[PDB]
């Protein structure tokens, strides 16, 4: 599919005053390369995968200097937020960001994205036209109305038409060894006579990039997909994720039933049983 | 307000005696404030956490990873406190799930 | 060359 680039932005407010917990994660497509957290003393925006530290000095000064800006800008939102929904100071509040881009065919931005959410809702959305806004709420309509009259939308839009996919090509040529490759899962069934004289089949895929995937039992003779037990995609700690589908069958039934995968790495679905 | 998810597993399978890792991953939760330790026999283990993230639907998600390796001795466990969580979410390691 | 330059934010 179309790469992509991604900011996630966590703000949270203490009620011991003043600041604000600030945490920004950076992401191509399901890799986190970059973190910042105000928490530390010199905090830094920093490295988070080996490729992303072919960038020199002045990389890592400039985001670090523009993170730290937007971070007191969320401590401000913070407050006008709260102001805005008539709610105590008494109270911990959330603000969170999440916007990017993803690379088109021709090199150019194919779709941009940009939302805010307050307390896990949403708050306030750039349209996909990239010029208009989508309040949620009458609160976020006073956002709304501020940003239409100073033509914030066009700053945003000229930032993920612009910057965003071009350090998003970027990206995607300093790590082309690991970014621009598909790992296909590593697949195996285990079988556990576990219930009362029942067979439980679990069907494993292991250490597969990207993050979709595709797991499902089969059962010859009906067409349907078979209902089981499967779990949420889920990561393995070192950039790849896992995930497995179980049911429980009659303890004579083991070769009537097919674990079917599909995944981007694998050049055609795959079948287990 | 939205409770934890709570998955604890190995990123390789488990073989006794044989060096890996074990994740314990929390996922579709608000608020962010959080508190994720994984157990061994109970007692908290030194791991380390993920940078907060969240999900498109704005739910939040941590990964909590070690080093370990599993024997047929030693009992591993995560247990997450979150507001939503009257009690303290303790999920035991099963090798299969 | 990653993050939005955000001036004249503080503005929601």
């Amino acid at each position: 599919g179309p790469h992509s680039l991604s900011y996630f932005y966590t703000a949270v407010s203490r009620p011991d005053r003043g600041d604000s917990r600030f945490i920004a994660v950076g992401y191509v497509d399901d890799t986190q390369f970059v973190r910042f957290d105000n928490y530390a003393p010199n905090p830094r925006m920093e490295p988070r995968v080996p490729w992303i530290q072919q960038e020199g000095q002045d990389y890592w000064d400039e985001e670090t200097r523009k993170v730290k800006d937007n971070a007191q800008t969320y401590g401000v939102g913070l407050n006008t937020l709260r102001g805005y929904y008539n709610q105590s100071e008494a109270g911990s509040h959330t603000l969170q960001s999440m916007f990017g881009c993803y690379l088109g065919p021709d090199g150019l931005l194919l779709h941009g994205y940009r939302q805010d959410a307050y307390d896990g809702a949403d708050y306030i959305a750039l349209n996909e036209d990239l010029r208009s806004w989508t309040a949620a709420d009458m609160a976020a309509q006073i956002t709304k109305r501020k940003w239409e009259a100073a033509n914030v939308a066009e700053r945003r839009r000229s930032y993920l038409q612009g910057l965003c996919v071009e350090s998003l090509r970027r990206y995607l040529e300093m790590g082309k060894d690991t970014l621009q490759r598909a790992e296909p899962p590593k697949t195996h069934v285990t079988r556990h006579p576990s219930s009362d004289l029942g067979v439980t089949l679990r069907c494993w895929a292991l250490g597969f990039y990207p993050k979709e995937i595709s797991l499902t039992w089969q059962r010859e003779g009906q067409d349907q997909s078979q209902d089981m037990e499967l779990v949420e995609t889920r990561p393995s700690g070192d950039g790849t994720f896992q995930k497995w589908a179980a049911l429980v069958v009659p303890p004579g039934e083991e070769q009537s039933y097919t674990c079917h995968v599909q995944h981007e790495g694998l050049q055609e679905p795959l079948t287990l049983r | 307000a939205r409770p934890p998810k709570v998955q604890v597993y190995s990123r390789h399978p488990a073989e006794n005696g044989k060096p890996n890792y074990l994740n314990c991953y929390v996922s579709g939760f608000h608020p962010p404030q959080i508190e994720i330790d994984l157990l061994k026999n109970g007692e908290k283990m030194n791991a380390e956490q993920s940078d907060l993230s969240f999900s498109k639907d704005w739910s939040f998600y941590l990964l909590v990873h070690t080093e370990f390796t599993p024997n047929a001795v030693d009992q591993y466990s995560c247990r997450v406190k979150h507001v939503t969580l009257d009690k303290p979410k303790i999920v035991k390691w099963d090798r299969d799930h | 060359r990653v993050e939005d330059v955000t001036n004249t934010a503080e503005y929601w």
